[PDB]
């Protein structure tokens, strides 16, 4: 079943830019379609303040959403039980959108620092870019002054930098591999 | 910018002192620098009517005959007569004139005609590149021929 | 194809492979859109793709999606071939036989060319090419 | 930046400067060349009248309490939500230690000299693995 | 772009001169205030034209300081810069991330990072110049700029150029 690999992927993520105790939760989740609230927690055998925000970040994640299973309670009561509905059409919506917006984010960065364009005065501690500096630029001075210290300028975002931002999209591109290769995978059906 | 949108006060839409519409008025290099001297011979003119009571050698001349004329901190005016009269390829008034009726029968923005007089332009390519927003607005063949009647009229002292 | 795409969409094939995969003329491999327009705004840079150093030139691109590069290249060399040989003398006189002949000879300039195991006669099919574009532009 | 203004006759410029203030007049004026440098000076004296700065220093917070125009509903609720916010410092400690000492000189009659003397000492150090607490009193008397 | 424009103008003619020849002194007062002058939002003043026909209707007399003051609705010649476009201009001055040219009134710089890869500075030549792989820039050297950065201060107008593209470079 694909719905396994959704279940599956959900696991890749909440492993890999996620801790360890944040897939048990998501195991005990998928265990069982309708589960006891009790049920999950007898699991762990540890206190809700571990427990509380695992599932409330798999609800944000929208992954899964605590569904109100409703149950009759025996002593004339309505109390109903807490039952995850795995929200796996939502789960794509939510993941693969932050996977395009870091790496945009990231191809921010590699231009940013692809080219030293901008200057920057030491002394004053602030930026400056080229259109400052030709206004700023003199005939005597061969440099770009800065009038509000009087101070020459140096250059901002240096080369190596580019390939820092390059490094971490390289990075980037292979840690999330799997993560959108078991994404893509369920884009066939859309399930 | 390019796309024939400057400030306000460079649209078509041009306003006299008294209201009235009429296109940009736009002038090469040469067009301009050709009304410069006879105006400002009219204000000698004018600076003598109140006062009674190659072509580089007479180009400076000419030009310090009215540097005399005015205050003189405008010395750049020289400067961009040595701007335009080295850079300014027309004479003769009646040839703009018969460009103007040339150049304007194609619909051209004058700013973009002008450009197309006041750079020494012989190719449709050579105005590809050089004026981005007339590469495709006329068929490129009129761009030569044009051009070419236009090198047809270079007058080179 | 099905894990070789772009060095950022590797697998591709199933995701969603709408943002074009081009190929520049002087790099031979699948970019996308996610890498290549970060190249050619900046204008000739290199490409990533595993670690590949050839250029990606400015725009001027062409389109050869899905269609075989390599041999798409063989038959851009072809094409070349069918570019050289555009206005070549084939049927001028009719003869079948000559023609016959011709193509052979175009289509082995294509074949030194887009062969490249032990290719020599692809620079002077590039000569005869240039012979050609000799005859062709005069 | 450099973020410095210093007045400067541009008649004279014979020196840093050599010059007076006329506070009557409100101006400053070169005592030789005569020229008002700058006028329009401000006043800084009825400011003050109408009012820890040595100690905290800029770690702040504000006395407050209820109002006429509150009910008694208003009242304790403001003196419960007063203490709700005042773990963000740890010059609680201070704040009782401060007050303790203000206890400790005031009861046994020192003169209030004493109680800010005291309170610099405590500012002072007021953190050392060599004190790391101390009894917490020592660095009281 | 070299343009002729229509304006209007505020002087403040000071009561000293309040003889019966103000008219004339307001049409000199225009001509040597403005013909040499610019405007962020209309560029440089080369020249006033139609000396005799100027608007110089009336004169509102302030408040205070009891200087008449007129508005004058003129006409000129004036260079506006722009972005966008080609400027044939001469090479004037010149640094080390690039060289000045000459552009009307205006004296428009351009820079390496925006000129083209085969040309780069050669500290060799004297005067300093540089060096393509298909020609040299000196001074005198005519050189056609494409400006894309100008930026219009009030009075004064600074603008950055390219030479990267075709039919560019030494004329
Ligand atoms: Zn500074
Ligand atoms: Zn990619
Ligand atoms: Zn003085």
């Amino acid at each position: 079943p694909i719905d396994d690999i959704v279940k599956n992927l959900l696991k890749f993520v909440v492993r890999g830019f996620y801790g360890g105790s944040f897939v048990l939760v998501l195991d005990a989740i998928l265990f069982h379609s309708v589960l006891a609230e009790d049920d999950l927690k007898q699991l762990l055998s540890i206190n809700k303040t571990e427990l509380g925000p695992l599932i409330a970040r798999l609800r944000s994640d929208r992954l899964i959403s605590i569904h109100k299973q409703r149950e009759y309670p025996p002593n004339s009561k309505s109390v109903e039980r807490v039952y995850y509905y795995v929200k796996y059409p939502h789960a794509i919506d939510a993941i693969k959108w932050k996977v395009h917006q870091v790496v945009q984010r990231l191809k921010d960065d590699l231009d940013k620092n692809s080219e030293p364009n901008g200057y920057m005065c030491p002394i004053c501690l602030t930026k400056y870019t080229q259109l400052e500096a030709v206004q700023l630029l003199n005939f005597d001075r061969t440099e770009f002054l800065c009038s509000l210290c009087d101070e020459p300028l140096v250059e901002d975002d240096s080369g190596k930098k580019n390939k820092e931002k390059q490094d971490k999209l390289n990075r980037l591109m292979d840690q999330i591999q799997p993560i959108i290769d078991s994404l893509k995978k369920i884009d066939d059906s859309r399930i | 910018a390019a796309t024939l949108q400057l400030g306000q006060e460079f649209q078509l839409k041009q306003i006299n002192h008294q209201g009235e519409e009429e296109e940009l008025i736009a002038l090469n290099l040469s067009e301009a620098r050709l009304v410069i001297k006879e105006a400002l011979v009219e204000r000698r003119r004018a600076f003598k009517r109140s006062q009674k009571k190659t072509r580089e050698k007479e180009l400076e001349s000419i030009d310090v005959l009215l540097e005399q004329t005015t205050g003189g901190n405008n010395k750049d005016l020289k400067n961009t007569m040595q701007y335009l009269t080295n850079f300014s390829r027309f004479r003769d008034q009646e040839t703009v004139g018969a460009v103007i009726q040339l150049l304007k029968s194609t619909g051209l923005h004058p700013f973009e005609v002008a450009q197309l007089g006041s750079l020494a332009c012989d190719t449709a390519d050579e105005a590809k590149t050089l004026i981005p927003s007339l590469n495709n607005k006329i068929s490129d063949d009129e761009l030569e021929r044009i051009l070419k009647e236009l090198s047809n009229l270079e007058t080179l002292y | 194809e099905n894990k070789d795409m772009c060095p950022i969409c590797k697998t591709d094939r199933y995701l969603s492979p709408d943002v074009k995969f081009l190929v520049n003329p002087e790099c031979y491999h699948r970019i996308c859109e996610s890498c290549v327009d970060r190249i050619f705004s900046l204008g000739p840079a290199q490409c990533p793709y595993k670690g590949c150093d050839k250029i990606l030139r400015k725009n001027k691109f062409k389109t050869q999606i899905f269609d075989d590069v390599e041999v798409e290249k063989e038959v851009d060399i072809r094409k070349r071939v069918f570019n050289v040989f555009n206005k070549t003398i084939d049927d001028f006189n009719g003869d079948l036989v000559e023609y016959n002949k011709y193509l052979e000879e175009v289509e082995d300039i294509i074949y030194k060319l887009d062969h490249g195991i032990d290719v020599a006669k692809t620079e002077e099919k590039l000569r005869t090419y240039e012979e050609l574009n000799k005859q062709l532009i005069m | 930046p450099n973020l410095n203004i210093v007045l400067t006759c541009p008649e004279c410029k014979v020196y840093p400067p050599k010059i007076v203030e006329r506070f009557s007049e409100g101006d400053v004026v070169c005592a030789l060349c005569g020229l008002v440098l700058s006028d329009k000076l401000v006043d800084t004296r009825s400011e003050w009248r109408t009012f820890n700065p040595l100690l905290d220093g800029n770690n702040l917070s504000t006395r407050i309490g209820k109002g006429e125009t509150t009910d008694m509903r208003f009242t304790k609720e403001l003196n419960k939500a007063q203490g709700k916010n005042v773990m963000d410092k740890k010059d609680n400690e201070v704040q009782a230690a401060f007050a303790k000492i203000t206890m400790l000189c005031d009861a046994a009659e020192l003169p209030k000299i004493v109680k800010d003397c005291a309170k610099e000492a405590y500012k002072l150090c007021h953190d050392e693995k060599t004190l790391k607490g101390k009894s917490m009193e020592s660095i009281m008397a | 772009m070299f343009f002729i424009k229509d304006l209007s103008l505020n002087i403040t003619l000071h009561p000293s001169f309040f003889g019966p020849r103000m008219k004339q002194y307001l049409k000199t007062k225009l001509l040597e205030e403005v013909e040499g002058s610019c405007t962020g939002k209309f560029g440089y003043i080369l020249c006033v034209l139609d000396y005799d026909n100027i608007d110089i209707q009336r004169g509102r007399i302030l408040p205070t300081d009891g200087s008449a003051e007129f508005n004058v609705k003129y006409r000129a010649v004036v260079f506006k810069p722009f972005k966008g476009e080609v400027v044939d201009g001469t090479v004037v001055s010149c640094s080390q991330h690039g060289f000045e040219v000459q552009v009307g009134p205006m004296k428009v710089f351009v820079t390496k990072h925006l000129m083209p890869q085969d040309l780069t500075f050669n500290a060799g030549s004297n005067p300093p110049s540089y060096q393509s792989s298909e020609d040299v820039i000196t001074i005198k050297s005519r050189i056609r700029v494409k400006i894309e950065g100008c930026i219009s201060q009030v009075s004064s107008i600074h603008a950055i150029g390219s030479i990267k593209e075709d039919y560019l470079g030494a004329i």
